[PDB]
């Protein structure tokens, strides 16, 4: 399969092309995972820095396909990490915000972007502390399902969330001391 | 070389190394402290 | 908290904080929907059907798994109730009470328990008339 | 208004951009830099950076020294480096040391270098952080911290994603190693660092270092090149032979291709020894794959018939591999594919293939036309197409 | 600020504000390094300040949690401890310019005091009507526990003798405890 | 499931009953 | 004490350690 | 039945300061409760407080330093003109400048001295002193 | 005296489901294997119907007031 087939955008970016060659290479190597990988196709790519200095590959994908991506995002994501090391691979859906887009819809889409990011792990909660001076500290409490992997990724999640939603957050994982 | 670990993970190791150093250097005060505890009488200032 | 009674019971269900489908859940949303219509075609209600899917199919919540409430799934496939479920069982409940009174006229408490029921029906029937789910001309019995 | 009008004028009209014309404005520029409002200071930095290229008299040159003191003080009061006004200050300091002969105190520069270090890694404040740093190596200023920074700019090369930081950090560390005085043991350590960095896990990291190789290979002394010839060659063929990234494998071959011609006669002899030994290892099929592939790199760099013995070894291996292509053959599809590829390169190099002696190999090639693996068929088809043409 | 004092009559003013340091966020604690002029402020972030510099010299912080109180060491003066609203105690060392350790506590701790006679020992005023005595090197446990208050302990101080500790609580009483004894000997 | 099934709950059910009624 | 009569596996919790929840650096 | 969630919050805070509690839990939460809390917070009557959101009405936790001599809600929420404000400060505050009267104006819910500063007015929510 | 911000982990488990800091269900599902056909079926912990194996139509569990009692011989796992 050609890499451009995997790319929904008519004009594929060079980074987007590279991830497409990676994905079709996984299709060819895979004996049967191709049957799941082949139908999957992503809309685009955005490579975003982090305070840690690494980068994150945000792959924009359709939601009905995003379900199938979530079915296979573990194997696919570790493989993409191997092919592109020092870049955090994350799949996020592209979902409409235009009716200027409405503010309530924007809060909603931001929070879905948050759950899609924290995948494979799940959000335990959301906390907000209001400082005596007036500062607000926003924290998201995550489960310990894949504590090690996300612990290697919390800052990347933070940078992508600030970049996309324009909000400052801190991801914490209860049940251990970080 | 090896790929850089995330700063908090890197810095966690940096903190742990710092805490070990902080322990040894405060431990230098142990010898006088045991002397004060064993001293029959302390006349201030020491 | 109960009206028509002094009970203060609080027993209920606790929706989980997470609104996403469980990770272990590995069944297609469409295969859920075809199960929904089949049970409704058999004659089962939105209340019972949710018990069956939750009990035997791992469907924690129809809205969470499929993204839509079950009534909307049934309505989308052409299956809707004549009257809202809450009212229908209230009507059958009163009918069973009434049928009881003809045979046994000295059931004076059942006469009271009757009164509590249609008063509940009038309040429920009134609300459903305001929102237009129930046609305005509708009256109980 | 005055500063904005003045800067526009001198840029538009070159003749006004002269020492005699702009000498009078010097007392205003020094005062404007110290002005309270942030905007006028930012404008003052830009015009001053425009005039540093201009030569100035003794009285008209003291502004840049005094200017340098305030922009330093400006950076101290700035809360964070990622500021519009603070960026201008670092831009002038870089431009100040670049062209003005006068230099700031060591202590002040060390403070800036410390503030610059966190921004080196962040892509947004990347470029300005490096541009100041490149001035330091450019003027060959001797500081203790730069040796540490030399180490930091090396880890950030092979351990980072961004292609921009590879392009910029590659320049500085290449200049630093070739310019700053260093002890021989440390140089060997730097080359041992680099060879291991060819074994780096990340594809981009291995990608990054090969320019550092290519820079050494393209521009280096013959004596230095001779010493590192054997070490680079064995490392380069290793990455070329087995690597997750195909792109790294071709690039390693390209580096060897541009390497071998520059080798000395003796150094090329060790290369011939290694290839000949690998071909000799008939027992191990993997070594034959390594031996045939490096022979392809051997051709088109030094050319055919430079060493006859190695050519005979490749042909005998090719004759052996292509002969046993039946069902009973134990040869892997990789080995037959490798044999055909090297034969194609051998075919281009010399016309001896058309002699009667090679007809046995040609019959094998025709047999490989219907080989089960598709890749073997494609290589055989190309070989036959050349046979039909010639 | 500067205040005229009458300890000595070797001279004879300038009493009033001397310098002001502006901060991005509110400050909730302050202490000064004993040997040198540097002082640390506990705001939304723990900051190290120099007298001759208006901006914070160094930024210390383990994470996003705020700092409620802080107290510099007296003997090994390069070490600093701070208290966070996330029920945590954080140790710092200036020689490394980085945090060293935390232990997350069940309840918040309002105040700390470090023993002037034992550099590695400190007491913490806690919200559970208790005050806890700690050893710096092994913080997995406490050295002693003081449990005679009935409301939250707000402040704690070591005597310069180092043998006695006083605790202030919200229950309208001051209790003063011997370091080796777990119960108050006096109530004021 | 059979005992909990209702003969008259949905739109189509009474219409089936209405069909048989006449 | 009433529970201690039946449930087999109870660690005695030291009074000096009940009030610690966790430590980042284990030793 | 619930009539004023803000009323419940203020009564809970008052009882918590009565019984010496260093923390108080408020349910349900709302922007009006929240903005009231930053007003008190900025005046120093209360300290740190945290919002626990549970996908539902929510919870607030407020730290108390014992400096709240009263917090009350004026129900029903009368309309107040600029000329009326001083009357309210006379009726609800034991002294002139000790404690503050909260107005929701076209600019939001804030105390009263800011209201004379921006020359804004609106409906009354309560008092704090 | 307790910290509602940071209750001990054991405390919530002991507390009623609706009274915790963030309320959530205390129930769960199970992977129960049919004794007859060895197939695996998902069953709710407090399942309110006599869940039957679709292949064998064999009773796997019976409803009760609280948790449904798993039929004798039916192996299970927490899912």
């Amino acid at each position: 399969s050609a890499p451009q087939a995997k790319i929904l955008s008519q004009a594929p970016t060079e980074l987007e092309l590279q991830v497409a060659q990676a994905f079709v290479e996984l299709e060819n190597s895979s004996p049967e995972l191709k049957a799941e990988l082949r139908p999957l196709q992503f809309k685009s790519i955005r490579e975003i820095d982090v305070a840690g200095g690494k980068k994150a590959l945000a792959i924009f994908v359709p939601v009905p396909s995003l379900a199938g991506f979530h079915k296979v995002q573990t194997k696919l994501t570790r493989e993409l990490e191997k092919k592109f090391q020092d870049r955090h691979v994350i799949f996020l859906a592209e979902r409409r915000i235009l009716p200027r887009p409405r503010s309530r819809t924007l809060t909603a889409v931001h929070d879905k972007i948050l759950e899609d990011l924290v995948f494979p792990t799940e959000i335990v909660g959301k906390r907000v502390r209001y400082l005596v001076g007036g500062n607000k500290i926003q924290k998201v409490l995550l489960d310990s399902k894949d504590v090690q992997q996300i612990d290697y990724k919390l800052e990347s999640f933070q940078a992508v969330y600030n970049k996309l939603t324009g909000k400052q957050i801190v991801f914490e994982i209860p049940s251990e001391t970080h | 070389y090896e790929v850089p670990l995330p700063q908090r993970i890197q810095q966690r190791h940096d903190r742990k190394a710092a805490y070990e150093i902080s322990r040894q250097e405060v431990s230098k005060w142990n010898d006088i402290v045991q002397q004060n505890r064993r001293a029959d009488h302390l006349i201030f200032p020491l | 908290g109960r009206m028509h009674s002094a009970g203060k019971g609080i027993s209920s269900s606790a929706i989980p904080y997470s609104r996403n489908a469980p990770a272990w859940f590995k069944l297609s949303s469409e295969s859920v929907i075809e199960q929904i219509v089949k049970y409704a075609r058999k004659g089962l209600t939105p209340s019972q059907i949710g018990v069956l899917l939750r009990d035997a199919h791992g469907v924690t919540q129809a809205r969470v798994i499929t993204g839509n409430k079950i009534m909307r799934i049934l309505k989308s496939n052409g299956l809707a109730p004549e009257i809202p479920e809450d009212l229908y069982y209230l009507i059958k409940k009163a009918v069973s009470v009434r049928k009881h009174l003809e045979r046994n006229r000295k059931d004076k408490d059942a006469k009271f328990r009757l009164i509590l029921i249609e008063s509940r029906i009038h309040r429920l029937a009134r609300y459903y008339r305001t929102v237009a789910v129930l046609p305005p001309n509708w009256k109980y019995e | 208004f005055a500063l904005d009008l003045l800067r526009n004028v001198i840029t538009r009209h070159r003749s006004f951009l002269t020492v005699s014309h702009l000498e009078g404005f010097i007392p205003f520029l020094r005062d404007s830099l110290l002005s309270e409002n942030e905007g006028v200071v930012i404008s003052t930095l830009r015009i001053l950076i425009t005039l540093i290229r201009l030569d100035f008299s003794d009285e008209s040159s003291e502004i840049f020294k005094n200017c340098a003191r305030k922009v330093l003080n400006i950076i101290k009061v700035s809360p964070s480096t990622s500021s519009e006004l603070c960026q201008m200050g670092l831009k002038f300091l870089s431009a100040f040391i670049r062209h003005t002969d006068s230099t700031l105190k060591d202590t002040a520069l060390s403070y800036v270098l410390g503030r610059v270090l966190p921004d080196l890694n962040e892509p947004s404040r990347q470029g300005l952080a490096f541009n100041f740093l490149k001035a330091l190596v450019s003027k060959h200023i001797m500081l203790p911290e730069l040796y540490d920074i030399a180490d930091t700019t090396r880890e950030i090369m092979v351990t980072n994603h961004s292609k921009e930081i590879r392009d910029v950090s590659r320049s500085v560390y290449y200049q630093f190693l070739m310019e700053y005085d260093q002890s021989k043991g440390r140089l060997e350590k730097q080359f041992k660092f680099m060879v291991d960095n060819l074994q780096y896990p990340t594809e981009s990291g291995r990608q990054s270092v090969m320019e550092l190789i290519n820079l050494i290979i393209t521009k280096a002394n013959p004596a230095l090149l001779s010493k590192l010839s054997s070490s680079f060659f064995l490392a380069l063929v290793n990455v070329s032979f087995n690597d997750d990234a195909p792109r790294c494998r071709e690039m390693a071959s390209v580096l060897i291709s541009t390497m071998l011609p520059k080798l000395e006669n003796k150094d090329l002899e060790i290369v011939e020894k290694y290839i000949a030994a690998w071909l000799k290892q008939v027992d191990n099929a993997s070594f034959l794959n390594l031996g045939l592939r490096t022979y392809k790199v051997y051709l088109k760099s030094i050319g055919f018939e430079h060493t006859i013995e190695l050519d005979e070894l490749a042909i005998k291996r090719i004759r052996y591999i292509l002969s046993d292509t039946s069902v009973g053959s134990e040869h892997q599809w990789d080995l037959v594919y490798s044999a055909l590829n090297t034969f194609s390169s051998y075919m281009e190099a010399t016309e001896s293939v058309y002699k009667h002696g090679f007809k046995d190999i040609w019959d094998g090639i025709i047999t490989c036309l219907l080989y089960p693996h598709s890749w073997v068929r494609q290589s055989a088809a190309n070989l036959v197409h050349q046979l039909i043409a010639n | 600020w500067s205040i005229n004092v009458d300890d000595y009559s070797n001279k004879n003013n300038e009493e009033g504000l001397i310098r002001t340091f502006d901060g991005e966020s509110a400050f909730q604690g302050i202490d000064s390094h004993r040997e040198n002029s540097t002082f640390a402020t506990g705001g939304a972030k723990i900051h190290l300040w120099d007298v001759n510099r208006l901006k914070p010299v160094s930024d210390l912080s383990w994470g996003a949690d705020n700092i409620t109180s802080l107290k510099f060491n007296q003997n090994e003066t390069d070490i600093l401890a701070s208290t966070g609203s996330d029920n945590s105690i954080v140790l710092y060392d200036l020689r490394t310019n980085s945090p060293t350790q935390k232990i997350v506590q069940t309840m918040r701790t309002n105040a700390i005091c470090w023993n002037p006679m034992e550099a590695f020992n400190f007491v913490t005023a806690n919200e559970d009507h208790n005050a806890y005595y700690y050893d710096m090197r092994n913080l997995s446990r406490s050295l002693n526990v003081f449990k005679d208050h009935v409301s939250a302990v707000m402040d704690v101080d070591f005597s310069p003798t180092g043998d006695e500790i006083v605790t202030g609580s919200y229950d309208k009483s001051i209790r003063i405890y011997k370091t080796n004894h777990g119960h108050s000997r006096e109530i004021y | 499931i059979d005992k909990k099934a209702k003969k008259d709950f949905y739109r189509f059910q009474v219409r089936e009953r209405k069909k048989q009624e006449i | 004490a009433n529970e201690r009569r039946t449930r087999k596996d109870m660690p005695y919790i030291s009074e000096r350690k009940k009030q610690i929840v966790g430590t980042v650096h284990k030793y | 039945t619930r009539s004023s969630v803000l009323a419940d919050a203020l009564n809970a805070i008052n009882n918590a300061e009565k019984t010496g509690k260093r923390q108080v839990l408020i349910r349900p939460s709302s922007k009006v409760i929240i903005k009231f809390l930053q007003v008190m917070q900025k005046h120093g009557y209360i300290g740190e407080f945290e919002y626990i959101d549970d996908h539902r009405s929510g919870k607030i936790v407020v730290q108390l330093n014992g400096r709240l001599n009263k917090c009350g809600v004026i129900s029903p929420r009368f309309n107040v003109k600029i000329g009326d404000i001083e009357k309210w400060t006379a009726n609800l505050l034991p002294a002139r400048q000790f404690g503050y009267v909260i107005l929701t104006t076209s600019a939001g819910i804030m105390d009263h001295e800011e209201a004379r500063r921006k020359h804004v007015s609106g409906k009354i929510l309560g008092f704090v002193y | 005296v307790q910290d509602l911000l940071h209750p001990t982990a054991a405390s919530e488990a002991r507390k009623h489901k609706l009274k915790t800091l963030v309320q959530g269900p205390r129930s769960y599902f199970l992977d129960v294997k049919c004794p007859g056909c060895l197939n695996i079926t998902t069953v709710f912990s407090h399942a309110q119907t006599a869940v039957t194996c679709e292949s064998c139509s064999t009773i796997l569990c019976t409803p009760t007031g609280g948790k449904a009692k798993l039929s004798e011989g039916t192996s299970f796992r927490r899912k």
